[PDB]
């Protein structure tokens, strides 16, 4: 027994490629697209719910997760990386910034140590590379909102908006063509909506589609009343209604 | 491509563990042993090779015991057998210590079973080169196992592993057809030995001793205990005369 | 280089072979299990194979008792599917000792289907060849079912199957609840729930089952019990007397 | 075929082989013989120890491990080295905590355990030596041969090297004779110098050429060389 | 504190007080001191509170984890988990517990665990500080094969009189009966009691 | 065993050069320039944004200049995530020398540290190297302004204009070409953007795809000053050294 | 014995109208030995200011330490600490050592630069925050100092003002204790600047 | 400190005073002692003050994580469990008494743990050293099926009965209302019947009253 | 305990240490030299726990010019200051703490000035213009807080030290054997072997 693959399995090849990043990267083009758009006053991420049976219950599957309550994150490549990366996420948030400083992490600091997460499954011995890409959006006081992309490699990069996975070349493309910084939260979900219709098949609608936003505070999804300074959670997830009567306006 | 079979536990396109496979060879390899399912115990026998008039008849004991009321015999890498064993005791006082009662067989057939299993995990350790027969008197009746070097077993009625395997499965059926109510302790002595017998025919070139062992609940008081003497030569005529 | 194929690490599609070949390992009993959700009751059926003679019947299983609460049916080698049930009614026992309440059986099949993911990227690891179905009636969600397989993945249903006539199975029971426009089976008595399932293995198979040809599980409110060859001799009679 | 599978001892031929076993098993059939043989009252051991130059020593093959028990070797001496010196402190543990001498049977179960686990881990070797053990205890003389697959196995005579072959048929006709050469260390030793001669070739035993020991009813373990074997040969 | 648990025809009941003081107030005059440790074992604690509760945790989670391997585990195992945990960590415990359960084969069974980790199977068995006054009593008083009634009775008047010289014991009376018929909850109040 | 997958990252070649060491370097000529020059009144630091987009928010992005110290900054060439594993390290080691001494930590210190940081990924421990390349520049009250480059070997060397990352052959001419001893910061500024104008193997150079750092001791004040250019402040410096 | 009174000193922090103040001695002993009459208890990270009685070993290396935690988060956040985050930082980082704990007492003055509210608080030796709005108090002068400030003071005094309460409050506690005194320093708070003025005081 | 926990015909409230002190020194008269383990499960502490208030965040950052794990609302059960199993580890050395009560899916809940890691159930529970009056009145006035106005009533006079009678606690009284059915409603300084009387006389010196040594500009900026 | 004392004048620090090595009721030694030169222009002076001492003393001595070595540079006396206080509030919180108090008497060559650190054995560091360990203090911080000045020549600074030695011959209990006299300046270390009467 006990682990004796203590070397790197991810190693430089004649050329300079790091061959598993480069496979991991490949794991998550074949992935169900996801994209992140950024407004003035919020940040909206979406993506499909590929059931992969209609006798499954595709709202056990959450594809868009809460990391703090200002903060979410979605996906592309391997569903149970990104989950097992959610755990590991929302953990950190805690035993390496709240359990320090008594407040929640600033986005750029929780996707940072994520991405360290993902830069170590790249050189720690015995190990691959996670097989996802991830968009995490949030908000925090001194930072305003914000949108970061973390690839297999570790690499982590802000934008205004993007897509990831399989058609992302052509969401890109749709995207660089209606972004403009005085886009408002609604106006962005609506363009999340047109975006995301390009990259599915079948059914497009509330119960095959999953988004969620970081917009204002949430004082009713709080759990209690008392305490001025504590106004709610900015992340909120759509529910299955609320994107109907947005898809009646598309 | 290939080199599937190379490293211990590496699946194969097949779904297949070759490694495990291999395993098996060695113990189809192995002299034959059986275990018999009485009304009320079980009865353990094996065939012993005599390579050479050298050897001290029946100092070279096969079958072993576990705790005071389990029994188990195997064919295969004799060493391995042992090794298994070793951890099955350990297995039993860890039980007895903790909970007081004597170990169940059902539990602890799961104990070698994950211990087996547990071999078949990792590249770095090989897995068992045996197949192994146990079982004994508890709570609720007597039981019968046979293990797998995968660390796949069952309950049997009847069971045989090793060179006569095939010859011993046709007798141990015939057996379970002609007695559905149920073989007595000292009629299943008799009938282990004649199996053995018969099933020796794979391999009549060598001459070979007979070994038994039984756990009943009225001939043995639910202890294990070796067949000796004029039990023995009884069971050794029972066969000898049914051989022509 | 080929050795991308011996362990989990990527190969240049990004493809993990190990977890593809485990999934093969899967269908090596040639058994076929389905779960369907009744009002209050949530049941599994598992075809029985007993081949040789020599065998004791009443050891040969591929359901579990995971804990008072949890049933769980694996279709898989019996050794891989042994490792897996001692392993969750270990976390089952533990969850319930630090938390002080009965583990859920969402989160049993979460956390089962986590140590998966585990073996999916751990060199020293393998993946065990298995899936596991696990089911209840949680005290919040009411009937479950959840499943995972050698990819780390799991998900809830409404109802599901598996082996190597997983599909003839699904779309049969996909064209039912077409049909009936509901996400479970509306009985009141898990007898008939357990007579549903039944009926529809056989029509899906085209087969028919003897007493000792099943195994079934029931799971109601705090309990989650297997029947008896004669309990299920007595379901087999009532689905007699409709055809 | 082969080549594929005997890179170490994890893994298993297609057939069921452990090939760095077996070539371990080589090393003792390259090794020089030693010869076993009992009655009911002593044990004897006789070895031929081989030499490198004729400048050399001839180096010894029997190693005491308590007042009752001791063994001959064939194959690599270090690993001969490390089983006897188990064998002392099994012994040693016996009389130190249940004031009682170590079976013959029980140091045989033991050594094979112990040579089974170097068999089925990564990055260990299988032991490459043979071992003949001997000793009297409270179920009279035995003799044990131990071989690095983990074997054991209680003999009345045995031997095992180079040509052991020889003296082992001999032993195999000579049984019902020395078998019962009770009370007659003398006869029993006399028999054992003319089995392992049935396996030399080379040369003839010598003075300084020749070892043997034995234990028995009223004899502890003790070893004869040189002057003391010249009565024999 | 004062418990005790009595075997008689039908299987065995559980008795205690329920007054949990630091000194001499009354931290809680209701307190639970019957614990289910599984379906038909039970145990009545005394000594450190927050020692036998971690232990009874303890003995619960390994008789869950045992039912689920190897199916209903037998009274005596229950009491030798107990003393397991009690004797190898007697230097940081002061506990000291009385474990009994109904079984179908052996019917109604007692095992007494006192402060050094040893164990007792016993007809029946009194522990807690206020079972010095009632030695006497029980000995006296205490028969063999009583029927549900006459138990229920004899702990009723015993621990009536352990709570009456006994400052540390008082409140209800509660019991826990079990039998093949199920598992009965019984509480007695002091004006009952009282004037027995 | 594992053994048959390790690829042995430490090794030397036949010629007894360290194959990993050369790869990284190999992967390093493919990531965006960095350039790095000294002057009498301060040191600049200068690197190509590899890959951008429209969308990509430049504000709020820093992908090749960190700040190590108050007196001590980076230029990244290479994987990003390696080299935020290193800066961390590098700015815990500055601290730790800071506590024990009370004093700034001399710049060859922590640049040494970080070196031999790499350099054991080098010869122990069975792990890919960093593939990171360092341009370092500080100051220090004892060599004054200071520039150093340190690559996956762990070798380090000191200069007065340097480059790393793609095309460094060609930038080093450039560089050696118009670099003058007695310079002034501003004239290493504009040196430093015409250089990497000419390198650049994109269309045109814009602000968009530029980082830019200088470390001066603004003389009115007496003290040591880092300023990271944001985005506009780029644009500016862009115009007036004409390139618009 | 009492590693608190074995060198002395006290400090006290006051919020005032758009403004804050944090004063100290400079007393540093050896039980009755005067040696030092220089050792300032304030230090200020950033905008931040924090004041430090007890044993000076620690004193020394509580400072030393949160200069070490607030350099590495300016360089990770890419901007200064505020007070309310540093209070929390003071706190988890003395509960850390619950067992073996730094034996001082701690005081946390600023304004946060975004809200522009005036913030103090105070510790026990093993974190437990005291988030007072008026003053918050600390040394081996502590009861004098809690009778001083609650006779003293009164909300919303302005800069100039608190500055002669904090001063008296200060100076005639430290008169009462035999280990406080020997020369006080006194820092006045503002969004914009920081003064800080050494007061006379008696030398005894 | 007085801290008390009373359950009601839907829920469960807690309330405990202000007074926050140093041996027989007052250092914070008007101290928040009610302490949130998550959103409907509300504690209160009594004993080494550092020790209550960092049990209870080291448990709600764990609770916090679990519910995010389950997908759950968070159990009062389980806050229990955590904090008892965590405090007999320490053997008594962490110094935290604390009542917490709460609402979760499966009804309303009040429980008392000590320090050494041993917990209770009931309907009426005090803690502190002005527990003893709190209880004086809650075994005076409790009675079953209190409505939830009844409850607010009691457990704020249980608390003032520590404020006058016990030295150790004073000034206001704080209460949180846990309904099964709504959001759990902190109410600070529910009561402030404790106002210092305006003083006789200004303190405010004359500008210039004390002598300074030396003055001068401190560098906040880099 | 031993005797220690250390003052800054103008361009150097005097360190003066007591001779005597007493155990129990016998004096071993009056040639005590209580001192290690840590650096060309560091000296530290040391007392406390007998074994301690010069273990701790020469401890930090072997780090100073393993330190010179590698960088082929001088730590400033501030430098080397704080890195013997934090090697004793290491040892305050260990198993078994160095018990010794020390003083660092040091010439910074950079700032061109005298510097003098008195440090105890919890790691208590604080800078100044005259210091002492244990009962010395109780007599000598009065006598140079009346007779000393920032300006003082090194020669005025060694009439100080004559004062205060006799004032310590004249009222402390034990005969500490006379002291060693050592002055660090911008020329280094030397010692002043003329002082059993100045």
């Amino acid at each position: 027994m006990t682990d004796r693959y203590s070397f790197s399995l991810t190693t430089f090849s004649p050329s300079g490629k790091l061959g598993q990043i480069d496979y991991a990267l490949t794991a998550v083009k074949q992935g169900v697209t996801s994209l992140g758009i950024k407004a003035t006053n919020g940040v909206v991420i979406a993506t499909e719910k590929k059931s992969s049976s209609p006798l499954a219950m595709s709202e056990t599957l959450s594809k868009v997760s809460l990391l703090t309550p200002d903060i979410g994150a979605v996906y592309s490549g391997m569903g149970p990386d990104y989950r097992v990366l959610v755990d590991k996420s929302r953990k950190v948030a805690h035993t390496s910034y709240k359990r320090i400083y008594g407040e929640y992490p600033p986005t750029k600091l929780l996707v940072s140590e994520v991405a360290k997460i993902m830069q170590e499954a790249t050189q720690s011995g015995g190990v691959r590379p996670f097989g996802v890409s991830l968009l995490i959006a949030g908000h925090d006081e001194f930072n305003g909102f914000s949108l970061y992309q973390v690839d297999p490699s570790g690499s982590y990069f802000p934008w205004k908006a993007t897509a990831i996975g399989k058609g992302s070349v052509a969401a890109k493309t749709f995207l660089e063509k209606r972004w403009n910084d005085e886009l408002e939260l609604e106006d962005a979900i609506h363009i999340a909506l047109l975006t995301l219709k390009e990259s599915v098949e079948g059914e497009f609608n509330g119960d095959t589609i999953e988004l969620a936003i970081i917009g204002d505070e949430n004082p009713d999804l709080l759990g209690y009343t008392g305490i001025p300074t504590d106004k709610g959670p900015r992340f909120r997830k759509l529910t299955s209604q609320e994107i109907n009567d947005r898809l009646e306006a598309l | 491509g290939t080199g599937y079979d190379l490293s211990n536990s590496v699946f194969s396109p097949d779904g297949r563990n070759f490694q495990v496979e291999y395993a098996v060879k060695a113990v189809e390899n192995g002299t034959t042993s059986i275990g018999i399912k009485c009304n009320d115990g079980v009865v353990f026998a094996v065939e012993k090779l005599i390579t050479s008039k050298l050897l001290v008849p029946q100092k070279n004991v096969k079958i072993q015991v576990v705790d005071r009321h389990i029994g188990c015999v195997y064919s295969g890498l004799i060493p391995d057998g042992r090794h298994l064993v070793n951890r099955g005791r350990e297995e039993a006082a860890s039980f007895k210590k903790l909970y007081k009662t004597p170990i169940p067989i059902p539990a602890f057939a799961d104990r070698l079973g994950q211990y087996v299993q547990a071999h078949t995990l990792y590249n770095s350790v090989r897995p068992f080169g045996v197949s192994t027969i146990f079982g004994g008197v508890d709570k609720n009746g007597a039981h019968l196992y046979m293990l797998e070097p995968s660390g796949s077993y069952w309950g049997y009625k009847g069971a045989a592993t090793g060179k006569g395997r095939q010859s011993a499965k046709a007798e141990l059926e015939k057996l379970v057809d002609h007695h559905p109510e149920g073989l007595s302790a000292r009629e299943a002595v008799k009938q282990a030995a004649k199996i053995i017998y018969l099933a020796h025919e794979d391999n009549k070139e060598k001459d070979f001793e007979l070994e038994i062992s039984w756990c009943s609940l009225s001939e043995t008081n639910g202890l294990h205990k070796f067949v000796k003497g004029d039990l023995l030569q009884e069971a050794i005529d029972f066969a000898q005369k049914e051989i022509n | 280089a080929g050795y991308d194929r011996h362990i989990t690490i990527f190969s240049p599609e990004g493809r993990l072979y190990q977890v593809e070949y485990a999934f093969k390992a899967t269908n090596q009993t040639n058994i076929n299990s389905l779960a369907v959700r009744g009002k209050d009751c949530t049941v599994v059926i598992s075809q029985k194979k007993v081949p040789d003679k020599l065998l004791d019947p009443t050891t040969v299983s591929y359901i579990f008792c995971i804990s008072r609460t949890i049933g769980m049916v694996v279709n898989g080698p019996i050794p891989d599917a042994r490792n897996a049930a001692l392993r969750a009614k270990a976390e089952a026992a533990e969850f319930r000792y630090k938390y002080g309440y009965d583990m859920p059986c969402d989160v049993l099949a979460k956390r089962m289907a986590n140590l998966s993911q585990i073996y999916t990227q751990r060199a020293y690891m393998r993946p065990l060849g298995v899936i596991l179905t696990f089911v209840s009636v949680d005290e919040e969600l009411g009937p479950s079912i959840y499943k995972t397989d050698p990819a780390g993945y799991y998900v809830g249903y409404k109802a599901t199957a598996t082996g190597p006539k997983q599909q003839e199975i699904t779309t049969n029971l996909e064209n039912h609840f077409k049909k009936s426009k509901i996400d479970h089976i509306n009985e009141e008595s898990w007898e008939k729930v357990v007579e549903f399932a039944i009926t529809h293995m056989i029509d899906a198979l085209g087969t028919e089952f003897s007493k000792n040809d099943l195994e079934v599980g029931v799971a109601t409110k705090d309990k989650f019990f297997t029947l008896s060859a004669e309990n299920i001799e007595e379901r087999l009679v009532a689905i007699a007397e409709q055809d | 075929f082969r080549n594929n599978y005997d890179g170490d001892t994890v893994t298993f031929s297609p057939t069921g082989r452990l090939f760095q076993v077996e070539y371990a098993l080589e090393a003792i059939k390259q090794g020089s013989v030693t010869v076993g043989l009992r009655s009911n009252t002593h044990a004897v051991l006789v070895a031929l120890k081989r030499n490198a130059d004729e400048l050399s020593s001839y180096q010894k093959k029997i190693i005491k491990c308590d007042e009752h028990m001791g063994l001959s070797l064939a194959g690599l001496a270090p690993d001969a080295r490390v089983l006897s010196n188990y064998l002392r402190q099994q012994c040693n543990y016996s009389s130190l905590v249940f004031n009682r001498k170590l079976a013959v049977e029980r140091a045989g179960h033991l050594l094979c355990d112990k040579a089974q686990k170097n068999t089925q881990s990564y990055g260990g070797r299988p032991y490459g030596v043979g071992l003949l053990i001997i000793g009297y205890d409270k179920s009279g003389a035995h003799l044990l041969e131990f071989q690095p697959s983990g074997n054991v196995t209680e003999l009345y005579g045995t031997a095992i090297g180079a040509r052991s072959q020889g003296a082992k048929t001999y032993l195999e006709r000579t049984l019902d004779t020395f078998i019962k050469i009770d009370g007659n260390p003398d006869e029993l030793i006399k028999a054992g110098v003319e089995a392992i001669s049935q396996s030399l070739r080379d040369e003839s035993l010598t003075v300084d050429n020749l070892s043997i020991a034995i234990v028995g009813k009223d004899t502890p373990f003790t070893i004869y060389d040189g002057e003391a074997v010249a009565k024999y040969i | 504190t004062s418990i005790m648990a009595v075997t008689f025809k039908d299987g065995v009941i559980l008795g205690a007080d329920s007054r949990t003081t630091t000194g001499a107030y009354i931290a809680n005059r209701v307190t639970d001191k019957l614990t289910r440790v599984h379906d038909k074992i039970w145990c009545c604690r005394s000594g450190s509170a927050a020692d036998t509760q971690a232990i009874a945790d303890i003995v619960q989670y390994h008789l869950e984890l045992y039912t689920s391997q190897y199916g209903t585990p037998s009274t005596e195992t229950a009491a030798s988990v107990f003393k397991e945990l009690c004797y190898e960590n007697k230097d940081n415990l002061t506990a000291g517990i009385i474990v009994a359960g109904y079984d179908d084969k052996n019917k109604g069974e007692v095992y007494t665990i006192p402060l050094g980790g040893s164990v007792h199977k016993l007809p029946y068995a009194i522990a807690g500080s206020g079972s010095t006054f009632i030695y006497g009593y029980c000995d006296k008083n205490f028969r063999e094969n009583m029927s549900k009634e006459e138990t229920v009775d004899f702990i009723k008047h015993s621990l009536s009189q352990a709570i009456k010289w006994d400052g540390s014991s008082g409140g209800v009376i509660r019991m826990v009966v079990l039998t093949a018929a199920g598992v009965e909850r019984l509480i007695f109040y002091p004006d009952e009691y009282e004037q027995l | 065993g594992s053994r048959r997958y390790d690829s042995r990252t430490t090794i030397f070649s036949p010629e007894g050069r360290l194959y990993q060491v050369e790869y990284a370097l190999e992967s390093i000529s493919h990531a965006g320039t960095a350039i790095g020059i000294m002057a009498s009144d301060g040191i600049v630091l200068a690197a190509e944004r590899k890959v951008t987009s429209t969308l990509l928010e430049q504000d709020t992005s820093t992908e090749k200049l960190y700040k190590l110290n108050d007196k001590i900054a980076v230029a990244v060439a290479g994987l990003t995530a390696d080299a935020e594993i290193l800066i961390n390290t590098a700015r815990i080691h500055a601290q730790n020398y800071l506590k024990t001494y009370n004093e700034d930590i001399p710049v060859e210190i922590l640049v040494r540290r970080l070196s031999d940081i790499k350099q054991g990924y080098t010869q122990h421990g069975g792990l890919r190297p960093f593939g990171v390349s360092f341009i370092y520049a500080g100051y220090d009250d004892r060599y004054g302004y200071q520039l150093y480059t340190s690559n996956p070997s762990g070798n380090y060397t000191g200069w007065k204009a340097i480059s790393v990352g793609a095309n460094t052959s060609a930038a080093q001419t450039l560089l050696q070409m118009d670099y003058k001893d007695d310079m002034k910061v501003d004239d290493a500024i504009e040196l430093a953007l015409k250089t990497l104008s000419k390198t650049t193997d994109s269309s045109a150079l814009t602000y968009d795809r530029l980082e830019f750092a200088t470390i001066r001791k603004g003389a009115n004040d007496g003290e040591v000053y880092q300023k990271i250019f944001k985005p506009q402040e780029i644009k500016d410096i862009l115009v007036k050294t004409g390139i618009t | 014995s009492d590693p608190s009174s074995i060198n002395g000193g006290i400090v006290v922090a006051m919020t005032g109208k758009d403004c804050v103040a944090i004063a100290c001695d400079l007393r540093l002993g050896s039980q009755s030995l005067g040696v030092s009459n220089k050792f300032e208890k304030i230090f200020h990270y950033g905008h931040v200011f924090l004041g430090i009685t007890g044993l000076a070993t620690d004193v020394t290396t509580l400072n030393e330490m949160f200069r070490y935690k607030t350099n590495l988060y300016k360089l990770k956040e890419e901007r200064a600490i505020e007070p309310e985050t540093f209070t929390q930082l003071v706190s988890s980082s003395l509960y850390e050592r619950r067992f073996g704990p730094y034996f001082v007492g701690p005081v946390v003055a600023g304004i946060n630069s975004k809200s522009g509210k005036p913030f103090i608080a105070g510790f026990d030796l093993i974190g437990c925050i005291d988030e007072a709005k008026d003053f918050i108090v600390s040394g081996t002068a502590s009861d004098q100092l809690f009778g001083m400030c609650e006779s003293l003071y009164e909300p919303n005094l302005e800069p100039e003002d608190l500055f002669e309460t904090i001063s008296q409050a200060l100076l005639n506690a430290a008169d009462r204790d035999a280990l406080s005194g020997w020369g006080a320093v006194v820092y006045i708070i503002k969004k914009d600047e920081v003064v800080k003025r050494y007061l006379k005081m008696r030398q005894d | 400190t007085t801290i008390v926990g009373v359950k009601f015909n839907n829920g469960v409230v807690i309330a405990a005073d202000t007074r926050s002190t140093q041996g027989p020194i007052v250092a914070d008269k008007n101290c928040a002692k009610l302490h949130r383990i998550s959103p409907k499960i509300w504690c209160a502490g009594a004993g080494t003050a550092a020790d209550t208030e960092a049990v209870t965040q080291l448990i709600g950052s764990n609770i916090e994580l679990h519910s995010l794990y389950t997908s759950r609302e968070p159990r009062v059960v389980s806050a229990l469990q955590m904090l008892k199993q965590h405090l007999f580890k320490y053997q008594g050395h962490i110094g935290a008494y604390l009542i917490v009560a709460g609402v979760d899916p499966t009804g309303s809940h009040l429980f008392s743990i000590h320090a050494h890691g041993s917990t209770d159930v009931g309907y009426y529970l005090s803690l502190g050293s002005g527990s003893l009056a709190a209880m004086a009145v809650l075994e005076s006035h409790w009675k079953q099926d209190l409505t939830k106005e009844e409850a607010i009533k009691l457990a704020s006079d249980a608390i003032q009965a520590g404020i006058w009678n016990d030295l150790g606690s004073g000034s206001n009284v704080d209460v949180c209302v846990m309904e099964i059915g709504k959001d759990a409603e902190y109410l600070r300084n529910y009561l402030t019947p404790n106002v210092r009387e305006e003083k006789q006389k200004s303190y405010k010196f004359p500008r210039g009253t004390t002598a300074v040594l030396k003055e001068s500009i401190v560098n906040i900026c880099d | 305990m031993d005797i220690i004392l250390g003052i800054r004048v103008q361009d150097s620090v005097i360190l003066a240490s007591s001779k005597a090595v007493t155990r129990g009721i016998s004096v071993l030694k009056d040639s005590d030299d209580k001192t290690r030169q840590l650096s060309p222009h560091t000296l530290m002076s040391f007392a406390g726990e007998a074994g301690d001492t010069v273990q701790f003393a020469e401890y930090i001595q072997a780090n100073i010019q393993l330190y010179s070595i590698r960088e082929d540079y001088e730590l400033s006396p501030q430098a080397v200051s704080s890195f013997v206080r934090q090697e004793l509030a290491k040892s305050i919180r260990s198993r078994r703490p160095y018990q010794v108090n020390v003083l660092i008497g040091g010439y910074d060559k950079k700032k061109n000035k005298p510097e003098l650190y008195q440090i105890d054995y919890l790691g208590t560091k604080v800078e100044l213009p005259y210091g002492a360990h244990g009962y010395s203090g109780f007599y000598t911080f009065s006598l140079l807080d009346h007779h000393y000045r920032p300006d003082m020549t090194t020669e005025e600074g060694l009439d100080l030290l004559k004062l205060c030695v006799q004032e310590l011959e004249k009222r402390m209990p034990m005969d500490f054997k006379g002291v060693i006299v050592k002055i660090v300046d911008k020329d280094g270390i030397r010692q002043v072997d003329d002082f059993q009467a100045q």
